[PDB]
This record gives structure tokens, sequence and C-alpha cells, in this order.
């Protein structure tokens, strides 16, 4: 369960 | 500099498919994450898709999940909202939104929002307004009733533009019949209703629709 | 996580210290941020992780708070701050989700509307329907209540409004309210009435015409 707030940056 | 700058937008009919896109200049794109983020007429915002800085990972809202899908190009620097099965609850400005980058686990807030385009969806046909006198029985009220046009927007002026001073034109309404309707008014000195000549020019460019109309008490 | 500002409008002047309140339904750490919108504008970032004033924004602006309870803080309030402000969670698995905001109006002194009404037009009554037409100009605060009476009815469902924006020069609001029925309707009844509501007003204030004279 991934989560959508994770660091969606490099 | 450092901006994005949507576009795409525009009236489209429920059921059809619109792509929009956000030019993005000035920073290093491909190593963001990135946002649309939207806002009904009216009313506040509200998230609608996030894109990871590589395309490895999507999420969306409830609202449109099934219905929109978030891409880039990380060469051309550009974000991509397709967006299909279009229904009126999706009219809203549409921004592209970079997140603050951060270190660590954690995403951020949003740093960096493009100006918006607007995306009205709607079964209603093209339409110029009727245009009405709002006539005028020590100051006096005057105006012009902007009825049953679509689609947004129409200008109004007074006199050709010599008229400003006193002029309140309403934003539209929109109608349970899907067209919209405004009023634009003014205020004068009573003692000027005879003479003076006062003059509403309505022009709608949708419908390439021009009405220039006199307003007597 | 749902989020909630109070208040939803406050009136202000410039130089006054500011301070807007964001709750969240549950806890969500530091993870809020602040933004500022003028209309037809884009949101601008403010404060970050609840505390942290973004690059190249004023010194004026300040946030505090964790867990449910956040605040904003304008020192002294510039003639270019008065906006709608939303609060913001990223919070872990919660995705993304705004307040719906506060506005920060102009405060002036009481302004009581002028009320006109204006009839239907021959035009529009050929047409077949009947637009009646009440004006509320330049007035303070925004608060009003308008109601549509037809021989004494009070009218419900069958009227829209419409309001300005604050008025730059004299920071007034001007509103109208179309009551909309079909030209059949219309020659039905005889007195057509607005009824006005404002603090402006020691008695609310009716303006009326009979249809036809």
């Amino acid at each position: 369960n991934p989560d959508p707030n994770a660091n969606p940056n490099v | 500099q450092v901006q994005l700058v949507e576009s795409g937008g525009g009236v489209v009919q429920p059921g059809r498919s619109l792509r929009l896109s956000c030019a993005a200049s000035g920073f290093t794109f491909n190593t963001y994450g990135m946002h649309w983020v939207r806002q009904a007429p009216g009313k506040g915002l509200e998230w609608v898709a996030i894109i990871w800085y590589d395309g490895s990972q999507k999420y969306y809202a409830d609202s449109v999940q099934g219905r929109f899908t978030i891409s880039r190009d990380n060469h051309k620097n550009t974000l991509y909202l397709q967006m299909n099965s279009l229904r009126a609850e999706d009219t809203a400005v549409y921004f592209c939104v970079r997140v603050r980058f951060s270190v660590g686990p954690h995403g951020s807030a949003f740093d960096l929002w493009g100006q918006g385009t607007m995306v009205t969806v709607s079964s209603a046909s093209t339409k110029g307004p009727s245009v009405f006198p709002l006539a005028p029985s020590g100051t006096a009220a005057l105006g012009c009733l902007v009825k049953d046009y679509f689609p947004e927007p129409v200008t109004v002026s007074w006199n050709s533009g010599a008229l400003t001073s006193g002029v309140h034109t309403f934003p539209a309404v929109l109608q349970s019949s899907g067209l919209y309707s405004l009023s634009s008014v003014v205020t004068v000195p009573s003692s000027s209703l005879g003479t003076q000549t006062y003059i509403c020019n309505v022009n709608h460019k949708p419908s390439n629709t021009k009405v220039d109309k006199k307003v007597e008490p | 996580v749902q989020m909630t500002q109070s208040p939803s409008t406050l009136s202000a002047s410039v130089g006054d210290r500011v301070t807007l309140t964001c709750r969240a339904s549950q806890s969500i750490s530091s993870w809020l941020a602040w933004y500022q919108q003028k209309p037809g504008k884009a949101p601008k970032l403010l404060i970050y992780d609840a505390s942290s004033l973004e690059s190249g924004v004023p010194s004026r602006f300040s946030g505090s708070g964790s867990g449910t309870e956040f605040t904003l803080t304008i020192s002294s309030l510039q003639p270019d701050d008065f906006a709608t402000y939303y609060c913001q969670q990223y919070n872990s698995y919660s995705f993304w989700t705004f307040g719906q905001g506060t506005k920060v109006e102009i405060k002036r002194t009481v302004a009581a509307p002028s009320v006109f009404i204006f009839p239907p037009s021959d035009e529009q009554l050929k047409s077949g329907t009947a637009s009646v037409v009440c004006l509320l100009n330049n007035f303070y605060p925004r608060e009003a209540k308008v109601q549509w009476k037809v021989d004494n009815a009070l009218q419900s469902g069958n009227s829209q409004e419409s309001v300005t924006e604050q008025d730059s020069k004299d920071s007034t609001y001007s509103l109208s309210s179309t009551l909309t029925l079909s030209k059949a309707d219309y020659e039905k009844h005889k007195v057509y009435a607005c009824e006005v509501t404002h603090q402006g007003l020691s008695s609310p204030v009716t303006k009326s015409f009979n249809r036809g004279e």
C-alpha cells in the first residue's frame, strides 16, 4: 500500500 | 523565468474528451512531482491528480478515477491531463501545480501554480444574448439586462466607453436552462436623464453578436 | 481529512494584525500549508510545514500550530493583502485537501444600500417572460436580505442574486436580485415589491410598483 503523499521528486 | 503555462481549455459537450497541457520553463521540470488542481466557479480548490517526477506513480481524486489520466513529457517539459467522459461537474479552472522540492520520504506543499485554464462542460448551444433596458423612473439608476446567452463571456460598455463612473456590471448567473444572464447598471444624476443619452453596448464574441441598446426613461 | 477555516470572512484595515484559524478533522502533524488567492488569479504559497516561510514571501506572514489547530498571522496588513486565504493538508495517506477559505475584506463605515426596482421591459414581455430586477447599490457590509413579495406573497425559488466584488474606490458592494416569471404568471398579479434588510437601515426598505402603472 504505497503512500500517495510520499516524496514525488527526484 | 520560472513558470507554468496551461492551455487546452474550452467549452466542450458532456461525454466528450479534452487534453490540457502545461508548459514548464525556468527549472528542471523532470525532477519535480506535479499536480493538477481545479477550482469550480465560486468554489474552493480541489485536488485532481499527481504524477511522480519519473511517471512511475500516479494518483487521482475519486471524482476523476477512470476518466482522467495524467502524463508528462520530460523532454519537452510539459504536463498533460487527458480528460474523458467529461460532465457538467468538471466545469472549473484547472491549474498545473509543482510540489515544493523536499529531501526525505515525504512530499511537500504546492510552491508554483500556473495561471489556470478554464474548462466548461455543457450541452447548451451557442447563443447570443437578448438585451433589454432597465428603464429609469437626486440620483437615478438605469441599466441593461443581458439575458440567455452561451457560453461566457460577454462584455458590456456604456456610451462606447465614455461612461465608466458609477457602472456596475454584475457577474453572470447560470440559469437552469444552462444559459447565462447578467445585468449592467449605472447610477447617473437624475437631472441628466433627459439631457444625456445612455446606450449599453453588449458584445458576445462566441456568437458574433453585437447589440447597442438605448435606454430611455 | 477535512480542513475547516474560521472565520469565513473578516473585515480589517491596513495596518491591522490579522490572524486566521484552520482546524483539521484529525491530526496532520505539521503537514499544513497556507495560500493566498485573489480573484481571477492563481494561489500563491505563503507558509509550508505549518510554520516555514516560503522563499520570497514577505516577513509579515507567519504560521503556527501542529496536530489539528493552526493559525496564519499577518503582522501588519498591507493594501495588497485583501484576498482569500486557504489552508491545505498533505499528511501521510491523506492525499491533498483544502479549507474553504477565509476572505479578508476591507473594513469601512456602514453604508446603507440605495434600492431600485425595475419592471419587466415591454420588449421582454412580448417574448413570454418577465424579469423583475431589484438593485442594491453601494452598500457595506455585504450582508443583506432581499425578499420578493408579489401581492404580499413572499416568493421562493424563482429569483437569483449577483454580488460585485468590493469596489476598489469606496469598498462597497452592489447586489442584484432578479425575479423570473412567465408572462402569464406576471399578469396574474398587480403589486411587485423588493424588500431589503441591511444593518445600515433602521427598518427594512420596500420598493414596489403596480403592474402597468
